[PDB]
């Protein structure tokens, strides 16, 4: 806010001004993975990789 | 080794090898009952991975 001194202040009177500023998401980073119905007989890849990824 | 012999002798680098079917002939089958197994395994398309088929 600004400031000014004294008594008179005929047509002194300040506007009002507010800036803002912009946010913003990016990208997805992704993690792709792609298997055949043979190797989901253990399932310990797959958690696995699961885990690593997060 | 010689202990699981299953032939009186061995081939000799000249013995003539006679074929058996000498004619088109349908064949009888005959086996006993511990020779052929059907191995048999699961595809696991049940799994979360495969989402979108039922």
């Amino acid at each position: 806010s600004p400031t000014q001194e004294g008594w008179d202040l005929t047509d002194k009177a300040t506007g009002l001004l507010e800036l803002n500023v912009a946010v913003n998401m990016g990208e997805p980073d992704n993690d792709f993975f792609q298997l055949r119905a043979d190797d989901l007989r253990d399932e310990t890849a797959y958690r696995r990789r699961i885990q690593s990824a997060a | 080794q010689r202990a699981y012999a299953n032939v009186n002798t061995s081939l000799a680098d000249a013995m003539a090898v006679n074929i058996l079917n000498v004619k088109d002939a349908r064949t009888n089958v005959f086996w006993a009952d511990d020779a052929i197994r059907i191995v048999s395994q699961p595809i696991p398309a049940n799994h979360e991975l495969f989402a979108g088929m039922k």
